[PDB]
């Protein structure tokens, strides 16, 4: 698989796979903090 | 009155002055901006929120 060059490919694919998926569940995260912020500037707007 | 006659005066003696009749008290100028900032989250308001 080195010598063929497809170790290199796997290794850049599995990084990938892991940026994806840490990416996604910081996704969920900022979604929820995004929902929280949208419910604290709603209370503003009632303010205002 | 005031001593045995009327008190001398100038013979024009205008001194208009007059600035302030009465009022003061709150300032128009902080006011001023209190409309500016009305009119302006007005405009705000106008702009689309949420959604």
């Amino acid at each position: 698989m080195k010598g063929t060059l497809l170790q290199e490919i796997t290794e850049n694919l599995l990084y990938a796979s892991a940026i994806h998926d840490s990416a996604q569940e910081n996704m969920a995260l900022h979604l929820e903090n995004l929902k929280s912020l949208k419910a604290e500037y709603e209370d503003a707007k009632k303010l205002l | 009155d005031e001593e045995i006659v009327k008190t001398p005066r100038k013979l024009v003696n205008y001194v208009p002055l007059k600035i302030f009749n009465l009022g003061d008290s709150f300032d128009d100028t902080i006011t001023t901006t209190v409309a500016k900032l009305q009119d302006l989250k007005k405009e705000i308001l106008d702009s689309p929120r949420s959604n």
